[PDB]
């Protein structure tokens, strides 16, 4: 059972850390991804074919090249971050709106939980104008990329929707 | 498709498998020195004689003959040397579709990885000793054909956003870049 997963979000959004937190089991120290990464990971018998591309302004016209056949939608947002919110709902209903991401389920990662000032899950699921979406399964998980708290819940929820 | 494009490099692939790929200069130099990368394709096609320090982009070849005279060119000196074998991905650019009639080197026929490019994109390699390619390829068991063999090259209209002409450049006054062109270019 491989499920293709695009991972997508702004820049910042801690993307790449929770990739390799999922594939290392640590944390690491990233680099502004321009590029792409991709891992696949394993988890409770899914392997979970993970696509992280960079969320910087100027290659976000790249990320529909990674649209055709992705199962699952990983879209990672900076809680602490309230001056680019509504930037980051923008981009989350450009990318679940195209053709090729219709029938994608969509995991959000509200990360940087452990922030004190960082938004709450209800609060994320409102600026990220999702709350009248009952057309698609989404499912906003609370996490910390770098402590690893919230990330295999959210592959649970992933997990039971595939 | 499932085309694919070649580097002449001088890491061995012990190297670049311990790198975790073909990785830009800028890479090293961002975890060393804080360096932001440069991703201003412009910038990378002009370099400076080698590449910068801080340049985001792999250039590649479309072809062995141009991989090999890379090789024989610009890694001229070098006793061993690599030609990698790449899979097309959607971080790679054709630099003269790009850059159009301002290509500052249009016979390289180049394209080029924007943040570099992972082991498992590399199908395999071939070694040049001391200027002779009789060596058959070598083929990458961390290579992953199901990854790439769907994805295609940005187009060069995705392309004309990073293409970091300097500001007062006239191509910036110019279609197609016009539209991609910062604040008063
Ligand atoms: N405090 C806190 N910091 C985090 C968390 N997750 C990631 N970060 C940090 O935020 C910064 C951005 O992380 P990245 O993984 O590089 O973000 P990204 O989405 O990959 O960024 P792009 O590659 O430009 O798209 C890094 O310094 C991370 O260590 C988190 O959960 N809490
Ligand atoms: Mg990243
Ligand atoms: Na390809």
């Amino acid at each position: 059972k491989e499920m293709r997963i695009l991972m997508l979000g702004l820049d910042a959004a801690g993307k790449t850390t929770i990739l390799y937190k999922l594939k290392l089991g640590q944390s690491v120290t990233t680099i502004p991804t321009v590029g792409f990464n991709v891992e696949t990971v394993t988890y409770k018998n899914v392997k979970f074919n993970v696509w992280d591309v960079g969320g910087l302004d100027k290659i976000r016209p790249l990320w529909r090249h990674y649209y055709t056949g992705t199962q699952g939608l990983i879209f990672v947002v900076d809680c602490a971050d309230r001056d680019r919110i509504d930037e980051a709902r923008q981009e989350l209903h450009r990318i679940i709106n195209d053709r090729e991401m219709r029938d994608a389920i969509i995991l959000i990662f509200a990360n940087k939980q452990d922030l004190p000032d960082a938004m709450k899950p209800h609060e994320i699921q409102e600026k990220l104008g999702l709350t009248r979406i009952r057309d698609r399964n989404w499912y906003v998980q609370p996490s910390c990329a770098t402590s690893g708290d919230g990330l295999y819940e959210g592959l649970t929820w992933l997990t039971s929707n595939y | 498709n499932d085309d694919k494009l070649y580097r002449a490099d001088s890491r061995p692939p012990d190297e670049i498998k311990q790198s975790g790929g073909l990785m830009p200069r800028g890479q090293s130099e961002y975890f060393d020195r804080g360096t932001q990368m440069n991703i201003n394709l412009y910038d990378h096609a002009r370099g400076t004689q080698f590449v910068r320090h801080d340049d985001g982009y792999v250039s590649t070849s479309i072809s062995l003959r141009s991989a090999h005279l890379v090789g024989q060119t610009i890694l001229s000196g070098h006793s061993t040397y690599y030609i990698y074998v790449i899979a097309t991905a959607p971080n790679m650019f054709n630099v003269n579709d790009v850059l159009g009639a301002y290509s500052p080197h249009p016979d390289d026929q180049d394209v080029s990885a924007l943040g570099g490019i992972p082991y498992s994109q590399i199908y395999g390699w071939y070694r040049v000793h001391f200027g002779v390619l009789d060596e058959q390829l070598h083929r990458n068991r961390g290579y992953r054909d199901r990854y790439y063999s769907n994805l295609d090259i940005a187009p060069a209209a995705d392309g004309y956003g990073l293409a970091g002409f300097p500001p007062e450049h006239r191509a910036w006054r110019e279609e197609p870049w016009i539209h991609h062109a910062p604040p008063g270019s």
